[PDB]
């Protein structure tokens, strides 16, 4: 590896004291920092990405109704599912 | 309302400790670049490896034709010059 | 002196020595290295409990006198005052007659002077130094903030706007943070007035929308719009609660009384000529800024301090459970301030600075106030980690005002923590070296953003060699 | 470890006022001087 760089080195010579190059400076060192800042930042945005659980609504289908006296028999039993399961409406919703 | 059963574990010392454990494990491990990156600059800073090279080379050839005498000699050699620092740099001083 | 020496040194190997940029660099032996010409229980309780009361009495002292030490300019200016005012006020009394007499009677300006005494002065002066278990504490602390009014006038603004936060209560922080912490050591009248005279405008609309006359206020719109967050009124500000004003009298109290200290103590076809009149203005104002001649300050440990503490807020509130999705978004935007930040001072250009406050300050006011409420609960309802967040970055804000009112002073490169060889250097040292990223990311901007001969590895080493020595 | 110290110091400053050519000096230096442990010994000696 180190003979790689020695020949590479000859090949390309360098100026005798000068400034590197603002483009291989800036690409390198955005890479590295975006490289150490997505390390940083990334396993949040999993975190909270996971738990991104949403409500839906659920709304009761059938609503069963019984009375009973002591241990003998249902008096009453009533069952309402689709017509008789009115969803509130915002009018009625700002009456209550 | 109602959202799919997929709470887990939540965070406030649920899954932050992995997300720490991780961010710390990753960070020692960049730092392994960082940290004592000077102390292997005795085999890093060669000027002229062109014997070392050879001399490699040389070990591999004789292994390959299979006079074992002279790789022991030769590896003995490879081993001091290892030991020895500055021998090292009197090795690897750049050609005139 | 160090550059001579150091090129002398230079020179002189290069002479002995008498006797490509990889050469160079691969250039050492060991010459470089020689010596050139050396080149029973009752009195320990007793013991204790007055150890403990001494230990509180220099404590409470101590601070009495470093907070004095923080009045010595004002408490002096204000004595010098006030013997003045007691010898005219004599002669001012009888009849009034003259003027350069009067004050002739005890270099025509010194910042301090010693003339002759009056009893009286100084009898209530040690009659006042009689008393110090609390008062003179109390007095001191007093005379603090009248001496720092105009920090008093800052702070009591941007609490009442992190209450309240609407539109009429925004313009003014940031006529603040844009015009009132750049214009010259002390800011023009023109904006205590506009201050005041907005203060007192904000205060009777509010009284007038209150009455429940208007539409808006019905006990149904009102109950319904309860935590909407956009409800026009709230926006605007003017919404009506019982506690319709919540720190506006005290906001211009504190304007009224910062204006009476200045006061005694100091000074106090159409459109392309309509744009021609107006666009100068600001420009003269741009230009005085950016070439003045100022005393030159370092605070960018304080401004980077500052974000390290906004981070953790951030994340403490991630960690309190909407608003995560922003908590995040605003994470990421810090981080990349925070390295913009660090270039504008590696690079130590005044105006990249000032335009990055500018942009810095409107766009953060402006996605705080209206895109956070719109895509989240009211700001000022809840998110107490919204509200302090808000106040650190409003720290920021300032010092970097002052900063680049001050002007970036030459030596900048070194860490802080290296300018003592002390212990608690070294435990400072240690600690920031442990907390993870942060010497990595101090390293490779450093190499990005300051000019070098170096490669990233090289640099590293130089990094590495340095900590470690000290 | 004063005259290591001091030449770190010296490649931070000189490094800071824009004269390349000394910084690559003092870097060859510094890296010959972590090269050699001999050359080590006898340049953290304690002074006398
Ligand atoms: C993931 C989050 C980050 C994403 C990336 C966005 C954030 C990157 C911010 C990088 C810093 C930007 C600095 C902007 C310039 C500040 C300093 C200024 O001086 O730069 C000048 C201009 O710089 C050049 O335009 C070079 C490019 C600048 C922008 C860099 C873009 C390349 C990306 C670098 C950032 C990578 C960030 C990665 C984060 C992961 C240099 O000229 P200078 O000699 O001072 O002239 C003096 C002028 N005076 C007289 C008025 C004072
Ligand atoms: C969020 C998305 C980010 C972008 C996508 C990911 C990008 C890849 C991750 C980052 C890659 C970083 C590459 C770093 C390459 C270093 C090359 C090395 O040679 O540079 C030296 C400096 O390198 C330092 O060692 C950097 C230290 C830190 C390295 C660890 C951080 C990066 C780890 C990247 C892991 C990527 C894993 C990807 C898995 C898919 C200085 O150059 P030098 O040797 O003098 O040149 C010799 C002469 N030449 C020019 C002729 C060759
Ligand atoms: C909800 C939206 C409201 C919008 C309101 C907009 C208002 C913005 C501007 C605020 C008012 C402008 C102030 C600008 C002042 C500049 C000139 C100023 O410096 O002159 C001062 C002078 O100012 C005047 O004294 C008072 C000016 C009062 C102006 C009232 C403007 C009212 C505007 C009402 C707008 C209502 C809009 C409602 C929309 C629904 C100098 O004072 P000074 O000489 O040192 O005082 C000495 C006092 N002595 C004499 C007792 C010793
Ligand atoms: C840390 C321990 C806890 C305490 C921390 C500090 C707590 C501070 C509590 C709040 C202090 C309020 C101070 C009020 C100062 C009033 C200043 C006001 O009088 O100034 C005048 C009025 O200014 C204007 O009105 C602006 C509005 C200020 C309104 C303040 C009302 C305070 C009323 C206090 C009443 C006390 C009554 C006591 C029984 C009679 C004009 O100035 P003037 O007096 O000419 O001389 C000024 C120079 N002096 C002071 C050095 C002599
Ligand atoms: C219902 C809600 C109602 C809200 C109503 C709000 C009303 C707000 C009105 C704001 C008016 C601002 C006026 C600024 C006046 C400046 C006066 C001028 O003189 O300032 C000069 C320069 O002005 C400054 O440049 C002011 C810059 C302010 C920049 C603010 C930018 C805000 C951008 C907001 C964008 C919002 C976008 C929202 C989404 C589209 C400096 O002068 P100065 O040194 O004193 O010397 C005065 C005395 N002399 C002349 C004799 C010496
Ligand atoms: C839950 C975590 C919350 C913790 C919050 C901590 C946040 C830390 C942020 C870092 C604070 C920086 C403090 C900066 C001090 C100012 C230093 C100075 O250089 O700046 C001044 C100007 O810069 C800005 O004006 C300063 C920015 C405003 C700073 C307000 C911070 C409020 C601190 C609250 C402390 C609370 C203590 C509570 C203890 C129990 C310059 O002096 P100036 O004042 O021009 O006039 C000179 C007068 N002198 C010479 C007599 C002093
Ligand atoms: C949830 C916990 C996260 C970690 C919290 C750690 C809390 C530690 C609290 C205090 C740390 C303060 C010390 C560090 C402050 C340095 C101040 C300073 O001087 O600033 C620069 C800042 O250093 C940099 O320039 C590099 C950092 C800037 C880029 C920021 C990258 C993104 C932020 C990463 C934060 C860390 C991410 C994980 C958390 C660990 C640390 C927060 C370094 O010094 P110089 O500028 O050389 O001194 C010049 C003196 N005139």
């Amino acid at each position: 590896i180190i003979k790689c760089s020695r020949e590479t080195e000859k090949k390309y010579p360098q100026p005798k004291g000068q400034k590197k190059k603002k483009i291989v400076k800036y690409g390198m060192g955005g890479l590295i920092i975006l490289f150490l800042i997505a390390i940083i930042w990334f396993p949040l945005l999993f975190m909270s990405l996971i738990r991104s659980v949403v409500g839906v609504v659920n709304q009761p289908i059938d609503v069963t109704v019984t009375l009973k006296l002591g241990g003998y028999e249902p008096l009453f039993t009533m069952s309402a599912q689709q017509p008789s399961i009115v969803p509130f409406t915002p009018q009625a919703y700002e009456e209550l | 309302k109602v959202s799919p059963p997929s709470l887990g574990f939540l965070a406030g010392y649920g899954i932050v400790g992995l997300y720490v454990s991780i961010v710390l494990v990753v960070g020692k491990f960049v730092r392994g670049f960082f940290s004592e990156i000077s102390h292997s600059i005795m085999f890093e800073e060669l000027p002229c490896v062109d014997r070392i090279l050879k001399l490699c080379q040389d070990i591999f050839l004789v292994r390959e034709t299979r006079e074992l005498e002279l790789e022991e000699e030769l590896y003995a050699k490879l081993i001091f010059l290892y030991r020895s620092p500055e021998t090292m740099i009197k090795w690897t001083r750049e050609r005139e | 002196r160090q550059m001579k020496r150091i090129r002398a040194k230079q020179e002189k190997y290069r002479q002995s020595q008498a006797s490509d940029h990889a050469t160079v660099i691969h250039s050492g032996d060991y010459f470089l290295f020689e010596s050139d010409s050396e080149e029973h229980m009752m009195q320990r309780v007793l013991s204790t409990m007055q150890f403990l009361w001494v230990l509180g009495q220099a404590t409470v002292d101590g601070l009495t006198r470093w907070l004095r030490a923080f009045t010595k300019h004002h408490r002096t200016m204000s004595d010098v005052l006030c013997a003045e005012r007691y010898l005219l006020t004599q002669e001012l009394l009888r009849v009034g007659e003259v003027r350069r007499g009067v004050l002739d009677q005890l270099a025509s300006e010194l910042l301090l002077d010693r003339r002759l005494h009056i009893p009286e002065l100084e009898e209530a002066e040690r009659f006042e130094a009689q008393q110090g278990r609390t008062l003179r504490l109390l007095r001191a602390g007093y005379q603090c903030v009248a001496a720092h009014s105009e920090l008093l006038c800052y702070f009591i603004i941007i609490l009442n706007h992190m209450v309240t936060a609407s539109a009429a209560s925004l313009v003014l922080p940031v006529l603040v943070f844009l015009w009132a912490m750049l214009t010259i050591p002390r800011p023009s009248k023109r904006f205590w007035m506009t201050a005041i005279v907005f203060t007192e405008v904000m205060v009777v609309t509010k009284y007038l929308f209150q009455f429940g006359f208007f539409p808006w206020n019905s006990y149904v719109v009102l109950r319904r719009y309860e935590n909407k967050p956009y409800f026009p009124p709230r926006i605007l500000g003017l919404e009506k609660t019982d506690s319709y004003i919540k720190y506006d009298l005290v906001q211009l109290m504190a304007l009224f009384f910062h204006r009476s200290q200045l006061l005694c103590y100091g000074l106090w076809f159409c459109v392309s000529l309509a744009q021609s009149f107006y666009q100068p203005l600001q420009r003269f104002f741009h230009d005085i800024l950016h070439t003045k001649y100022r005393a030159a300050t370092d605070v960018y440990a304080l401004m980077f301090l500052a974000d390290i503490v906004d981070i953790i807020i951030i994340i403490f509130g991630f960690w309190a459970f909407q608003v995560p999705q922003a908590f995040l978004f605003m994470l990421l935007v810090q981080f990349g301030t925070m390295v913009i930040d660090r270039a504008l001072y590696l690079r130590k250009t005044v105006l990249g600075k000032l335009a990055f406050q500018v942009v810095l300050v409107v766009a953060i006011h402006i996605w705080m106030f209206f895109i956070l409420p719109a895509v989240t609960e009211r700001m000022f309802s809840q998110n107490a980690v919204a509200q302090l967040w808000y106040f650190v970055k409003c720290i920021y804000f300032a010092l970097s005002a002052y900063q680049i009112r001050c002007g970036y002073p030459t030596r900048i490169l070194g860490n802080f923590l290296t300018k003592k060889y002390n212990h608690l250097n070294l435990f400072l040292f240690q600690g920031f070296r442990l907390v993870p990223f942060l010497v990595e990311l101090r390293a490779v901007m450093d190499w990005v953003w300051t000019d070098t001969t170096l490669s990233l590895s090289n640099w590293m080493c130089v990094e590495d060699i340095y900590a470690n020595i000290f």
